[PDB]
């Protein structure tokens, strides 16, 4: 058993000081820092080829765990599940992970989003609804974990890519914007998320652009240098003026997904332009 | 659990000193905190609904 | 969600006399009470209230202290004399509200989940 | 002696009756203190149970004004009393059966009747059937 | 038969959570809760002891109390869950012993370390000299895994009482298989 780690102690990198610090703390019987190192160690970047060579020993883990926490240990394992690449037996193992921490600990809510994100992969519809529905059912009594918020209106994000679905992804990703605070993650993702936080807003139907989230820096200070079009336009909602050569000029960039509705952008510009000529 | 009672016959302290050293650790424990707070819950709830 | 609360006038008098009491050596300029109440609809109801023993110190600004042993036992004759009565929530004074009080408040839920707090004015009256 | 099989095999017996010896008890104690749980929840009832002051059971003989009736007690004289303060008063049609407050006097709730069998004279219904042919020759 | 009001503090951080310390190491402190509690009330069945946790969180779960009996039912779900905070625990322990409801009792304070501590050095002897100022006797007790005898401990212990003072002993552990006799043999009698 300490000998299944000799044996892949390579490929990860610097293998003495850690592989070997890695059987100092277990034989310690420590859980916390072996716990954390662990997590690092996944997270250590490679293609971590030896998930396989992880997954007997996080289950021998599991299997005398009693102490650790489950989730440190769901957070480990969906790292391992994604690194399985295989979706046929994911989904029962994911189950299974689930079924053997069947406390009151609150991982099993992301759990089944790990469950519906291998979900809206595969099998989209029929009950894709209903794992979605199940977690605001349970999002209840503790709403201070707030990846209880992250897990699932990442899921709900997925879910955009439905028909029926603008409105309620442009209040959602607010939510998630809203939830999760501080920048904690690349610009290479976060203005990605602005660019299609104004379309879904530009595309949504009851929405116009509901200004101050304008204001609101995720989407201003991200992409003030490229694309300054987008925030160019939206301006131009709250400017209440037609201007047909920006609001054309959006049309002459962005030409999916924009051109076929370029009416109802005619059409909401001059509704709009009332309440604030009225104003 | 062949092996659960096997594995018990070819190994002479990690089958036996841990089960010494769970139990030590158990009466010292499961015996005495358990059953005195359950002492404490019974003399208080007779010195109550009375 | 509560509609609003009503102020049964004993309530907020048995605060004047609290803060009268220790007001010979009042520098805490804070009074914490348990407000009991009535809880009828939406709407709530105010009947009672007492005091606890309360400190609380600037420095660090989060030393306090709620006697639960004393919120336990006074109450628990208030529940005798008075099976209706039971707490809604509690109550300070000192009319600017202090950073404690996200503590008291989280504490003390645990008592009654929809708990409310009253800040009265005992010197502005004005 | 060390360990040669025995001394080894005779420890896990004598650890393990132990375990399960003081198990027991644990088990045995706390059902203990799940009943006298359920001896302390009626007690507690009992003393909610220790105020119900009465209601005086009356009829409404006709409505006044808006919050002002006319009731008489079943033995006793007639008043002119009230509601409490949403009772529905529309409801209140006279003839009904309510009940009043001791004290105060008012009206607490209205309550349906049965009673005097001189009713079940005139009043009950028999939606019972026969099937046409237990009776025979008309 | 001295006059005293020992205030226990007890970790529930997360680092609770492992097995050097045999079954458990809340079963480890547990059990040190459980010989000190029957140490005090044997020695002296006038005086009282009350509990309080420093970890997320400072609570008085229950307030200085003579009966024993009470702290038992609360050290069940005491939920190791928790980060540790230092510089507020104490200045909560302290507040609490001038709520002495008996005014002749001495004032004293045993804690349980067993976590790391993450604080600055000059808060602690400003607290140092605080308790100096304010006569009180910490007991400090190292449980769990440790930064093993820190000089932020160890001056504190020195700057609790000096120039002759009491003598606070830092209670030291070898971490391994060890019930509380070495709690017991200088400082429980002689601290």
């Amino acid at each position: 058993v300490p000998g299944f780690l000799q044996q892949s102690q390579n490929s990860g990198p610097g293998q003495p000081a850690v592989w070997h610090r890695l059987e100092e703390l277990y034989t310690k019987k420590l859980w916390h820092q072996l716990t954390l190192q662990v997590l690092d160690f996944v997270q250590d970047p490679c293609f971590a080829q030896g998930d396989g060579l992880i997954k007997l020993y996080e289950n021998f883990i599991s299997e005398f765990e009693h102490r650790v926490n489950p989730l440190s240990l769901v957070e480990i394992i969906l790292h391992v599940v994604r690194q399985m690449t295989d979706p046929n037996v994911a989904l029962t193992f994911l189950e299974k992970t689930r079924e053997k921490v069947k406390s009151s600990d609150e991982a099993v809510i992301l759990c089944k989003t790990a469950i519906g994100a291998l979900k809206l992969n595969i099998g989209d519809l029929q009950v894709t609804k209903e794992t979605i529905e199940d977690v605001e059912e349970m999002l209840n009594n503790l709403p201070g974990v707030t990846s209880v918020h992250s897990r699932f209106y990442d899921l709900s994000s997925k879910y955009y890519q439905t028909i029926g679905n603008h409105a309620s992804y442009y209040k959602d990703a607010l939510r998630f914007l809203g939830c999760v605070d501080i920048k904690d993650l690349p610009v290479s993702e976060q203005q990605e998320r602005a660019f299609t936080l104004g379309l879904a807003g530009l595309l949504g139907e009851g929405v116009f652009n509901f200004g101050e989230l304008l204001m609101h820096p995720v989407l201003e200070s991200l992409r003030n240098t490229d694309r300054q079009w987008l925030i160019d336009t939206l301006y131009a909602f709250n400017s209440g003026n037609v201007e047909r050569f920006q609001t054309l000029k959006t049309a002459w960039g962005q030409q999916p997904d924009l051109a076929a509705n370029e009416a109802q952008l005619l059409r909401k510009i001059q509704l709009l332009c009332l309440m604030e000529m009225t104003f | 659990e062949q092996d659960g009672i096997g594995e018990e016959v070819l190994k002479m302290s990690t089958e036996e000193i841990i089960q010494r050293t769970r139990l030590l650790d158990s009466e010292i424990k499961i015996m005495k905190s358990e059953v005195l707070r359950v002492t404490h819950e019974l003399q208080a709830m007779k010195d109550k609904i009375k | 969600a509560v509609q609003k609360v009503v102020v049964h006038p004993l309530v907020l008098l048995s605060v004047v006399d609290h803060f009268n009491r220790i007001g010979k050596v009042g520098n805490q300029k804070r009074v914490v009470g348990v407000l009991l109440g009535s809880w009828q609809k939406k709407v709530l109801d105010v009947s009672n209230s007492f005091a606890v023993p309360f400190d609380e110190d600037d420095k660090d600004d989060s030393v306090w202290f709620l006697d639960h042993d004393y919120l336990e036992n006074m109450y628990g004759m208030f529940k005798k004399v008075n099976a209706r009565e039971r707490i809604v929530g509690w109550y300070h004074t000192g009319p600017k509200l202090h950073k404690n009080d996200i503590a008291i408040n989280e504490l003390m839920k645990r008592y009654c989940p929809n708990s409310v707090l009253v800040i009265i004015d005992v010197k502005p009256k004005d | 002696m060390a360990d040669p099989r025995d001394k080894a095999l005779q420890d896990y017996r004598k650890k393990l009756l132990e375990h399960k010896e003081i198990d027991g008890r644990l088990k045995e104690l706390r059902e203990q203190l799940k009943e006298l749980t359920k001896q302390y929840e009626k007690s507690e009832n009992d003393l909610k149970a220790l105020q119900s002051v009465g209601q005086i059971v009356g009829e409404v003989l006709k409505q006044l004004t808006e919050e002002k009736f006319i009731v008489k007690a079943t033995n006793g004289p007639r008043y002119v009393v009230g509601c409490r303060r949403q009772l529905d008063k529309s409801k209140l049609k006279p003839g009904t059966r309510v009940a009043l407050d001791m004290t105060t006097l008012t009206i607490m709730r209205y309550l349906p009747r049965e009673v005097d069998p001189l009713v079940y004279n005139m009043s009950h219904e028999d939606p019972g059937n026969v099937s046409y042919s237990e009776i025979g020759g008309l | 038969m001295v006059l005293e009001s020992t205030m226990v503090c007890v970790d529930n951080s997360e680092y609770m959570r492992n097995g050097d310390f045999l079954p458990t190491r809340l079963q480890a402190q547990q059990d040190a809760v459980n010989i000190v509690c029957h140490s005090k009330t044997r020695s002296n069945p006038e005086n009282n002891v009350g509990l309080i946790t420093l970890a997320n969180d400072c609570e008085v779960l229950t307030t200085l109390t003579p009966d024993t009996g009470r702290i038992l039912s609360k050290l069940h779900t005491v939920q190791p869950k928790g980060k540790i905070t230092f510089c507020t625990g104490i200045r909560v322990a302290h507040l609490a012993l001038k709520h002495r409801q008996g005014k002749n009792h001495k004032m004293r304070i045993i804690a349980f370390v067993g976590s790391p501590v993450e604080d600055n050095e000059k808060d602690l002897v400003k607290l140092a000299k605080r308790l100096k100022k304010e006569k009180v006797n910490v007991d400090i007790i190292n449980f769990g895994e440790e930064e093993v005898n820190t000089e932020k401990l160890t001056a504190f212990v020195n700057t609790l009482n000096g120039k002759d003072g009491t003598g606070s002993h830092l209670v030291t552990v070898p971490p391994g298989p060890s019930l509380a006799d070495a709690l017991i043999s200088s400082p429980i009698l002689a601290g």
